[PDB]
RNA sequence: CCGGGCACUCUAACGGGACUGCCCGCGAAAGCGGGAGGAAGGAGGGGACGACGUCUGGUCAGCAUGGCCCUUACGGCCUGGGCGACACACGUGCUACAAUGCCCACUACAAAGCGAUGCCACCCGGCAACGGGGAGCUAAUCGCAAAAAGGUGGGCCCAGUUCGGAUUGGGGUCUGCAACCCGACCCCAUGAAGCCGGAAUCGCUAGUAAUCGCGGAUCAGCCAUGCCGCGGUGAAUACG
């Protein structure tokens, strides 16, 4: 069932399976069932036609997605990295940038660990 | 006439009134299987009746609060055996080897400092 | 603690945020309980003394 | 309707009072409902004991605040003339709201 | 226990059976203290073992349970160097224990997905003489009679 | 590191508070700090007049403020002349319009906190502070007092090296909150070191 | 994820300072020591040198870096 | 579980309220 | 809700009640085993209470204090910054790795506390944080308030997922003079590691462990997952 730049969800609930396009969540594949006019509760599978084609019209040009969304999260950083700014500086570093501390267990944003000695 | 039992467990309250009938209970407006429905040890609390063989020869109303639903079930078992010695003093030489006129004092013990939760103290490591 | 560092008491902050509670007697620089305008070690010998009244020694 | 709120740090002090009162009310007036006892407010306050850690021996102490109510029913002189200003008690604390 | 002998805490009996067994059992399956959900696990599972196979839940419990129970154990005990497995007999109580435990243990490793399935299965394998429960059981078996050459070290 | 504050103990039952009176959120602080203010003016002019408690009791804006003296003469003065100066003095901090009042102490060796100013006193012009120490207690005892007890702090007699002083006599069991037992603390500041003076007092029964 | 919900705060320090240089032309360095404060479109073209709680630094402004802070620029610590 | 803040769970935990957990 | 009434649950002040007193047994005695009666027993459960002293234990950075150094200066005000830094290492925790589970509606049962511009029922606006309006409670009467696990109903179907919520992009509210350094919160989106943890090591013997929520102090706000209390359900085991 193809709906937005290249998509494809299977054999699961409409709305779980609208999670795996990128600019969807939960929240946005509720809405999508909502205003299109579709129940949640079916499968991937007995989705007619008619009713993938109107999930394509509402889900396709109303919210950016996939490519325009990945290239536009990067240009962001892209653009807030040339500009000298504070966070950019923590982006090029690669570390945490919400206010964290980094003393310990910044883990997540500085990747595996690289042992020192003492 | 009318007997009554009231009851304690746990931080919880049930006034029993016992009277002659078919064997329906009710409680706060709802029937005994309506208000406690689906919980495995609510059978307990009609127990009591079972070594005068009551249910058919008894009948009930109970107004329960306070606690928990489990409380409030040991409760309802121990008014029920108050009101049936005031009902039938005799019926005692059958409830206390049963135990069913004994006040069950395990009350949750207030919680210290330096614990977690009034026993349990925190986890060191490397002494 | 220190005298000048009680300069809370003429308040004057010149913004309302900067008010912080400064034990009265002891001049506590950080835990001062608002209620008594104490802080836990004055509040704990006043209460020893006895001039606080009501408080009792808390067991149950 | 003279409710007499009774307060203070010391309950057999608000007994005294309370008494007190009641027992000059009941030489002029009706079947007065009396001493009531109202729930009382339990201020709790842990400090740690040593000065500079140790943190995990503090120790708490509690204030608290009981409350006494009266609500004299139909009392027109002789209840205040034994009412104006006799009382001992001074740790006692009176309101009247009507 | 240094100066006690610690008595045996003695459990209340079943609303349902009226056996304190089953009460027994249904705490062993109990965690985080949900009695209630444990004792609706056990439960349906007496159902469902009731009705898959015509006989009595009780009686094959009771079976279960029993065939499940060791005979004899090893503990091990320090003499002259490291110390060996000395192989014993078992207290009633501590038959009821581990045979319990041995229960929920292999019933919750089965790969049933609903919990009183793997209740009820469990209870029917241990009732025939086989399943997890009693390969456990007689694995603790076969520690005795294999390391029988400290039988001279009992204590 | 034990042995809490005694009267902090025996405040509930065989002991009362120095302040007795109520109020609410928008009162007890400041209220609070006026005692303080009274009990710090009475400790910076009575102290060589011999007082022991000061009892503040408040009804309604109305101040009863009781000092207990082991010598009634340096507080009423000749002719009176002493309670105006200072209770006016008084007046002239808290604006409630508070009214002084003067009772009576007998056996000044009696009460735990005179027998610690007394030791403290004896101390501060370096006398031996076993002897002040023994005679303290013999005082006590020879007048009722079922116990007495005396505990004097480091740097004894100037020495360099901090110590710990002793000699109580007959039964002062702090433990046990029954009999009325009494504490006083003194502060010797000498030119050594500062001697903290604790007198532990034990009367009555019940 | 920044938020000042209503009259985004500038400092009266340099708005008056810097809404009386443009009215002159360009002007060349300036003193910072208000970091408190948001920039704002008229500020593109000066250069402005802000206060580490040090180092006085000059950041050139830009129309991209109308949107942030006077700050983002000087960079409080120093490592590596 | 209670980490997870856009559940009701995540939200009792916080005590805040929103979407995934109305006030009333 | 009303009339009305205190019997009841309750609130809070004084009392009664347990003492190995009764019986069998054993014993020289204390006492021990067992039994009845009793709400309860052999210290019924929990606190407050920590001996002569010890380690030259801890803080003059709370206070007070003995000596030695400071004086256009260590004192003193204010702005900015810092205590939040990171290639690392441990301690204490929080959340998890799921089906006895998650989420969604629906519904029931706590105790302890807090609140005069402070808590904020209720109506409106907004997906929401929150804003506007506004009632009441000097609070056993009002409000925080909904307890949460649980109950029935439903969907999920063993899968890095309707598990898990880190990280990051954007939009927005709020306290505050002011959120770059460096706040909480809401919304959209992004949806990382992690599928029960190596050697080793910790807590707990009865309502205890385990789990579930609630409140409080400090505080304009809050980095509180801390700390101090409260109740809901409720074990396993102790040969020695
Ligand atoms: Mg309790
Ligand atoms: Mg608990
Ligand atoms: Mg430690
Ligand atoms: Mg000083
Ligand atoms: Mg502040
Ligand atoms: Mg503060
Ligand atoms: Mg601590
Ligand atoms: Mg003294
Ligand atoms: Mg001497
Ligand atoms: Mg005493
Ligand atoms: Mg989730
Ligand atoms: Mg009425
Ligand atoms: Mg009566
Ligand atoms: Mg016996
Ligand atoms: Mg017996
Ligand atoms: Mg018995
Ligand atoms: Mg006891
Ligand atoms: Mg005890
Ligand atoms: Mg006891
Ligand atoms: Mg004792
Ligand atoms: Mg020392
Ligand atoms: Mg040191
Ligand atoms: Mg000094
Ligand atoms: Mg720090
Ligand atoms: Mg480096
Ligand atoms: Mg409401
Ligand atoms: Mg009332
Ligand atoms: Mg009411
Ligand atoms: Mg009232
Ligand atoms: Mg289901
Ligand atoms: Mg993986
Ligand atoms: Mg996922
Ligand atoms: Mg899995
Ligand atoms: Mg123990
Ligand atoms: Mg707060
Ligand atoms: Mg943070
Ligand atoms: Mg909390
Ligand atoms: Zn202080």
């Amino acid at each position: 069932a193809r709906i937005a730049g290249v998509e494809i969800p299977r054999n699961k609930r409409v709305d779980v399976a609208l999670t795996y396009i990128y600019g969807i969540g939960k929240a946005r594949a509720k809405e999508a069932l909502e205003k299109t006019g579709i129940n949640p509760a079916t499968r991937v599978k007995d989705l007619t036609e008619a009713e993938v084609v109107r999930l394509r019209e509402y889900v396709e040009n109303t919210w950016k997605l996939e490519g325009e969304l990945r290239a536009e999260v990067a240009a962001n950083i892209k653009r807030l990295m040339d500009i000298g700014c504070y966070r950019g500086l923590r982006h090029r570093r690669g570390l945490p940038v919400r206010g964290q501390r980094t003393r310990t267990n910044a883990r997540t944003r500085k990747g595996p660990r690289k042992t020192v000695a003492g | 006439e009318q007997y009554y039992g009231t009851g304690r467990r746990k931080e919880a309250v049930a006034r029993v009134f016992l009277r002659p009938g078919n064997g329906k209970v009710t409680v706060n407006g709802q029937d005994f299987n309506e208000y406690f429905q689906g919980l495995v040890r609510a059978v307990a609390a009609l127990e009591p009746l079972r070594a005068v063989d009551a249910l058919g020869h008894f009948d009930a109303y109970i107004t329960v609060r306070g606690g928990g639903k489990s409380g409030q079930i040991d409760a309802i078992k121990l008014g029920i055996a108050r009101a049936l010695v005031q009902y039938n003093p005799d019926y005692r030489a059958k409830l206390k080897p049963l135990g069913f006129l004994t006040r069950d004092a395990r009350v949750v013990e207030r919680k210290k400092y330096g614990k977690h939760k009034a026993r349990r103290a925190p986890q060191y490591s490397k002494r | 603690a220190r005298k000048a560092l009680i300069e809370k008491a003429k308040r004057t902050p010149k913004f309302k945020v900067r008010a912080y509670t400064r034990c009265v007697r002891c001049g506590r620089a950080r835990s001062v309980y608002r209620f008594f305008g104490l802080c836990r070690i004055c509040l704990r010998e006043l209460a020893h003394k006895g001039q606080l009244p009501g408080v009792r020694k808390a067991s149950w | 309707k003279i409710r007499i709120k009774l307060r203070g740090f010391d309950h057999k002090t608000l007994d005294a009072s309370a008494q007190k009162i009641v027992e000059a009310a009941r030489r002029s007036g009706a079947q007065v409902s009396g001493p009531i006892p109202l729930p009382t407010r339990v201020r709790r306050f842990t400090v740690i004991r040593g000065p500079f850690k140790h943190k995990d021996s503090r120790e708490h102490f509690e204030l608290r605040t009981h409350n006494r109510l009266v609500d004299i029913i139909n009392p027109n002189r002789k209840t205040i003339e034994q009412l104006m200003t006799l009382d001992l008690p001074t740790g006692v604390e009176i309101e009247i709201k009507t | 226990a240094r100066r006690r002998r610690a008595e045996v805490r003695q459990l209340q009996p079943d609303l349902v059976y009226g056996d304190v067994l089953v009460t027994a059992f249904i705490n062993k399956i109990m965690r985080d203290g949900k009695k209630n959900l444990a004792a609706r696990i056990f439960y349906d599972a007496c159902k469902i073992i009731q009705e898959k196979t015509g006989q009595e839940p009780l009686k094959v419990f009771k079976q279960a349970v029993e065939n499940v129970k060791p005979r004899m154990e090893v503990r091990s005990r320090r003499v002259g160097g490291a110390n060996y497995q000395v192989p014993m007999e078992v207290s009633p109580r501590r038959q009821q224990s581990l045979a319990l435990r041995w229960l929920v243990q292999a019933a919750n490793q089965r790969p049933e997905r609903r919990a009183a399935v793997r209740i009820a299965h469990e209870l029917m394998d241990a009732a025939e003489g086989k399943g997890g429960a009693v390969k456990k059981k007689e694995d603790v078996e076969r520690m005795a009679e294999a390391n029988r050459a400290y039988a001279h070290y009992r204590w | 590191g034990n042995k809490i504050h005694p009267i902090g103990f025996r405040l509930g039952i065989t002991r009362d508070w120095e302040s007795r009176w109520y109020a609410g959120k928008k009162q007890y602080r400041h209220l609070l700090l006026e005692d303080q203010r009274i009990r710090g003016l009475l400790e910076k002019e009575l102290y060589s007049a011999g007082l022991a408690r000061v009892d503040i009791e408040r009804a309604a804006d109305n101040v009863a403020v009781t000092v207990h003296v082991a010598k009634p003469g340096v507080v009423i003065g000749r002719g009176g002349e002493r309670i105006r100066v200072l209770r006016e003095e008084l007046a002239k901090l808290t604006g409630k319009n508070v009214a002084l009042n003067v009772q009576e102490v007998q056996n000044p060796n009696l009460s735990a906190p005179l027998v610690a100013q007394r030791v403290a006193e004896q101390i501060e012009r370096r006398f031996a502070v076993r002897r002040a120490i023994k005679q303290a207690v013999q005082r006590v005892m020879e007048s009722g007092a079922k116990g007495a007890k005396v505990i004097v702090s480091g740097r004894i007699g100037g020495a360099e090296q901090a110590r710990t002083e002793w000699a109580a006599q007959g039964r002062v069991p702090l433990h046990t909150l029954r009999a009325n037992i009494d504490y006083g603390f003194a502060l010797a500041r000498t030119t050594y070191g500062v001697l903290g003076v604790k007198a532990y007092i034990f009367l009555g029964e019940v | 994820p920044r938020s000042l919900k209503k009259g985004v705060f500038v400092d009266d320090h340099l708005l008056e300072k810097v809404l009386e240089l443009n009215a002159k032309g360009e002007k060349r360095l300036i003193k910072t020591w208000s970091r408190r404060s948001t920039i704002v479109p008229e500020m593109v073209g000066h250069t402005i040198a802000v206060y580490n709680g040090k180092q006085h630094v000059p950041v050139y402004i830009t129309e991209n870096m109308v949107g942030h802070k006077l700050g983002e620029f000087a960079p409080t610590r120093t490592y590596r | 579980g209670k980490g997870d803040r856009r559940t009701r769970r995540g939200k009792i935990w916080r005590g805040t309220y929103g979407k995934y957990r109305p006030r009333k």
